[PDB]
DNA sequence: TTAGAGAATTGGAGAGTGTGTTTTTTTTTTTTTTT
DNA sequence: ACACACTCTCCAATTCTCTAA
């Protein structure tokens, strides 16, 4: 019940999307750009398919670029400690079997 | 204290000078129980007799 | 008179040894030691007149522990032992037993004598165990003989790894199918005593007992892999290993590249041809069987440290003593010592964790001393590893897949300095590995059958000449280095070092390297006023544990401002997290618990002289070689 | 032969299923609530009931707890018959799983005990106790039939044998109970008559976050029985209880 | 009340018989021909 | 052919019973 009053509470605001965007990633000093698309990404799209049995899309892939000690690296370290399913990889120690299946 | 396989070895000498060995390292200390020992290691029992039924 | 208790082979009568050992038990003091000692000068009257081993009895009672130490060499200074001594090398396993069963009535005989109140059952309850050590002369693993079975041993080495706890059965525990009478039974030399009818009057019945496996009593087993250590090698071949079995207290102790000192009866055994049948073979396995181990405080000792970082002349007195024959280099010994000392780690509720660990980067021009400077952190450091950059693979530097994982270099080295030197010819490849490990302390796999994230928290030293060999002075000092800037701007310090001609500097180095071919071995050395090294290891190693710096406001403005002053003109946010850790660094070897505004002013000061940088051209980026 | 300490813990725990007499989370009432949970699982024909270390801890000065916390394999037999006779007497509809219907396996299941250990402290002086453990879970083995109690016939003489009890090894019988006869061999285990029990082998290994320093991730197999199967998911991180055994070389 | 002559029950000594045995990756360091 | 597991058989060691001094 407490929760739910709390949730409701919050549901209830006019400046939630703004207090989400600003919660992610605490640590990092600006870049709202990146932490709303990440948000998104964690929300995801809506899974669908058409009538003649093709599947669409429904969720989003992201990319990051950057030259040195732009705390690139801090945002894949904040989403792999909150998403419930998540798993954090290094293109350099890693092999195409332990990547997909062996 | 120490395990199974760290064991030495123990001699016993007799009065007229022979001697019997036991192994373990309790019977270095206890001679009550290499006394005990000595004579559990040895095979035979005699065998034995035995009322009521229905 | 009466029949005695004899060891088998040998006449020794145990009722002599078991009461020569309590009368030393029970009597010596320390002061006896030090008459075998050079001086009796040295004795402390107050102090070494104490009943050494009954103190140590009291101590074991009320902080409730089992073992108790014992160094060889007092059964020497007592009259009553000098025999022991020889004994106990000659006959290991009865000796140290006896030893064992004087030490557990000793410790009864205390409260029933001086009447306390601890209970009797409890101390009835527990095993006490006596563990020899500093028994003789180190033995060469290659130079073990079938002489020596069965008699104490003592070895030096390298760990390289441990198997997992084995179950070792000690009590048997047995049921009868039909009654469900139960018994306990002993096991000694391997082989269960199985009885042969069920016990109990009644039902005396063959073939009637039956074993329970999981109502038995067990121990714990483990074995270690021990290497021989370098120095003993012969000339044009590769060290060899031994197996060392150990039990119960020391079963987890030593982890991989750990170095030790051991001690145990050197054993021997057969092995069976086949499982199905008892015939031997001919050739008998080999092992050791260790009872102690050691790696290779006081109010004095408090004292001293407080009374040394006193001192005017603290800091440049703690640099030059880290590599005394090594001649100037003052800025390149000061770094490398902030390096020893590290900053403070830290760790948040969120937004993660920040490292503690400095990385430096020695670069300059050939037979400059950078190699010599390497030996000397190699050997300082508690733990660490040296290694060449044709020497590695990307595999060797992190970790193995063998299904079971290994260790590499950074892994073995952590908490530790691990030390590269020929940094500049290792490929690009494997160079690339070093990005992840320096930036976050941690290695992730993700490998067939085995994906996962491990620590290290490993400080990086590297040694490299610049590209053509020699600083050309006619290249921007980032092309004459030629590391890319990803990795390049992960190192807090970067050195250039120059072998520049000038006979003032030439005449000084001549005669400090003539001078040490004026004696056979040298006594000579550098300076006067230098710490030896144990002491020196005492300082470091204390000012770790127990000093965390903190920032103040003060030290916030100042580094705010330095930070915009070298940004304003390239320094990179990097530079800020640096210099916060250099400051803490200088804040640790002081002693101080805060960091102030010298501290800031000193980190600052050491990274604009490590790169040359007020003989730079800060426009054409060329260092002008009148200036150096 | 008859251990005392088996049939007086026995007993002791049938009192403390009647009478551990809890109030209500609202009011100063005696509410019962294992027997409450006994009706519950009556109303759902359920087989396993959950019991909560600290109400055992409080019990009559905390001997029970320790009898069953330091003594688990030798004790569990005894706990089963304690609670067989309260189901009885409460709620005789669970006895049983028309023809005739074969008795139900009940399972005793306990939670929140005082501390979790690491898979890297399991050492041999704790075999046979009661133990949690925690750990990330990296393999997991299809759900396979296990034998539990079996029953065989001769194949020389019409002649049946029962209720023979396995641990570790496939096992059957000593002699032809039929004195007329004295074939020991081409038993037949009779499926129908034979009772089995679901089994899984699941694969953990150490907590990244907690591994010491140089050191690398220790692993441990766990076996689950019962209504626990397949709950347990590959890459997932679980909380497990129960005691640690030892397996022979069969 | 002792003891000695005869009968019945059991143990295991030891002799015999049959038996079993030899014997597609995936990851990582290094040389070689191929674009 | 060489250690093992298992079966078979005979013989004497043992205790029990009856009789008379
Ligand atoms: N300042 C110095 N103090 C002591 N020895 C020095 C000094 N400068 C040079 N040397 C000696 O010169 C040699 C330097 O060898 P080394 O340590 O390999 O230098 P380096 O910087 O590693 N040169 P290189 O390996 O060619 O890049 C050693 O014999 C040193 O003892
Ligand atoms: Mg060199
Ligand atoms: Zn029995
Ligand atoms: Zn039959």
């Amino acid at each position: 019940s407490d929760e739910i009053n709390e949730l409701k509470e919050m549901v209830k605001d006019e400046h939630i999307y703004d207090k989400l965007v600003r919660s992610i990633a605490p640590a990092v000093f600006g870049h709202e750009a990146v932490k709303k698309g990440i948000l998104l990404q964690m929300l995801g799209g809506v899974h669908k398919s058409t009538v003649e049995g093709i599947k669409l899309r429904g969720d989003i892939n992201i990319c990051v670029v950057g030259d040195p000690s732009t705390s690139k690296s801090q945002f894949l370290k904040y989403v792999v400690g909150f998403a419930p399913r998540s798993v954090y990889t290094s293109g350099k120690a890693s092999s195409a079997a332990g990547l997909t299946a062996a | 204290a120490r395990h199974s396989r760290f064991g030495g070895l123990l001699s016993i000498q007799t009065p007229d000078k022979t001697r019997l060995t036991v192994s373990g390292s309790q019977a270095l200390v206890d001679e009550k129980i290499a006394l005990q020992k000595l004579d559990d290691s040895k095979k035979w029992n005699k065998r034995i007799i035995k009322a009521a039924e229905g | 008179s009466e029949p005695l208790r004899i060891i088998w082979g040998t006449n020794v009568s145990i009722q002599e040894c078991t009461t020569n050992f309590r009368n030393f038990l029970m009597s010596f003091k320390y002061k006896f030691r030090k008459i075998l000692d050079e001086r009796e000068e040295f004795i402390n009257n107050t102090t070494d007149e104490e009943l050494y081993y009954i103190k140590q009895l009291n101590e074991m009672r009320e902080l409730g522990t089992s073992n108790l130490n014992l160094d060889a060499r007092n059964l020497l200074a007592y009259k009553q032992t000098e025999d022991l001594y020889h004994q106990l090398l000659n006959y290991p396993q009865e000796v140290i037993s006896i030893m064992d069963q004087t030490i557990k009535d000793c410790m009864v005989s205390l409260i029933v004598d001086n009447n306390l109140d601890y209970d009797l059952d409890e101390i009835e309850t527990k095993f006490y165990k006596v563990r020899p050590y500093n028994v003789g002369s180190c033995k060469g693993m290659r130079e073990l003989n079938p002489n020596d079975i069965d008699k104490l041993i003592n070895l030096k080495g390298l760990v390289l790894r441990s198997t997992p706890v084995i179950p070792d059965m000690k009590v048997a525990f047995f049921k009868c199918n039909v009654c469900d009478h139960t018994m306990a039974v002993e096991i000694d030399r391997g082989v269960i005593q199985e009885p042969a009818r069920c016990e109990r009057i009644d039902c005396n019945e063959p073939n009637s007992m039956s074993l329970i496996h999981n109502r038995c009593s067990f121990a714990d087993k483990q074995v270690i892999k021990l290497q021989e250590t370098p120095d003993f090698v012969p000339d044009g071949q590769t060290p060899h290993s031994i197996s060392l079995c150990v039990y119960d207290e020391l079963v987890d102790s030593c982890r991989a590249g750990d170095r030790i000192e051991v001690t145990g009866t050197f054993r021997s055994i057969p092995i069976r041809a086949n499982s199905r049948q008892r015939v031997l073979k001919s050739l008998y396995k080999t092992y050791v069987d260790v009872v102690h181990v050691k790696k290779v405080i006081t109010d004095q000792d408090l004292a001293k440290i407080r009374e040394v970082a006193a001192r005017e002349d603290l800091y440049s007195l703690l640099a030059r003593s880290i590599a005394p024959s090594i001649y100037e280099l003052e800025d390149v010994k000061k770094g490398i010592l902030l390096q020893l000392f590290g900053g403070t780690n830290k760790t948040f509720t969120k937004g993660g964790r920040y490292r503690g660990d400095i990385n430096i980067l020695l670069c300059g021009d050939p037979s400059t001393s950078k190699s010599q400077i390497l030996q000397y952190v190699h050997k300082i450091t508690p733990r660490g590893v040296y290694t060449s950059g044709k020497g590695s693979s990307a595999v060797g530097l992190t970790a193995y897949i063998t299904l079971v994982l290994e260790s590499g270099a950074l892994v073995l080295s952590d908490g530790g300095v691990c030390c590269i030197d020929e940094f500049d010819k290792m490929s690009d490849s494997t160079r690339s590995v070093l990005h992840e490990v320096m930036e976050q302390q941690t290695i992730s796999i993700a490998k067939a059958g085995i994906i996962t994230t491990l620590n290290a928290r490993s400080s990086i030293l590297a040694s490299a000449n610049p590209i053509g060999s020699r600083y050309n002075p006619n290249l921007p000092v980032t092309e004459n280095i030629d590391l890319p800037p990803p990795l390049l701007s992960r190192f807090d310090l970067v050195y250039l070092v120059l072998d520049k001609v000038d006979e003032k500097n030439d005449r000084e180095l001549a005669k400090h390297l003539t001078n040490l071919y004026l004696e056979d071995k040298p006594e000579h050395i550098s300076q006067d006023d230098v710490l030896p090294v144990e002491f020196l290891t005492m300082y470091i190693s204390y000012a770790k544990e127990h000093i965390h710096p903190i920032i103040t406001e003060a030290a916030k403005t100042e580094l705010v401002r330095a930070y915009v002053g070298m940004r304003k003109m390239t320094a990179t946010t990097r530079q800020l997290e640096s210099m916060i850790r250099l400051a803490e660094a200088h804040a640790k070897m002081k002693l101080k618990n805060v960091v102030e505004l010298e501290d800031v002013q000193e980190a600052v000061r050491l990274i604009r002289s490590a790169i040359k940088d007020y003989a730079t051209d800060p426009k054409t980026g060329k260092i002008d070689m009148n200036l150096v | 032969v008859d251990d005392v300490t088996g049939e007086k813990v026995r007993e002791a725990f049938e009192q403390f299923l009647e009478d551990f007499s809890v109030q209500s989370t609202d009011t100063g009432e005696v509410e019962k609530v294992y027997r409450a949970q006994i009706e519950f699982m009556k109303i759902y024909d359920l087989n396993t009931i959950y019991i909560d270390y600290q109400h055992l801890s409080m019990r009559e000065n905390g001997a029970l707890a320790m009898a069953i916390s330091e003594q688990y394999y030798r004790f569990l037999p005894f706990l089963q018959k304690g609670l067989r006779r309260v189901v009885r007497k409460y709620a005789p509809e669970l006895l049983n799983t028309s023809p005739e219907q074969t008795e139900r396996v009940f399972q005793i299941s306990f939670f929140n005990l005082p501390t979790v250990h690491r898979i890297r402290d399991i050492r041999s002086e704790k075999i046979g106790s009661l133990l949690s453990i925690s750990g990330t879970v990296t393999r997991t083995s299809e759900v396979r039939p296990e034998l539990y109690k079996a029953s065989f016939t001769c194949d020389m003489c019409r002649a049946i044998v029962d209720n023979v009890e396995q641990s570790f090894k496939y096992t059957e019988p000593t002699f032809c109970p039929n004195p007329s006869c004295e074939n020991r061999a081409f038993w037949t285990l009779n499926v129908t008559r034979s009772r089995f029990l679901d089994w899984q082998k699941v694969r953990i290994q150490e907590n990244a976050n907690e591994i010491p320093t140089g050191s690398m991730p220790r692993t441990l197999d766990v076996i689950l029985r019962g209504d626990s199967v397949e709950r347990a998911k590959p890459g997932d991180r679980c909380k497990f209880t129960g005691v640690e055994i030892v397996v022979p070389d069969v």
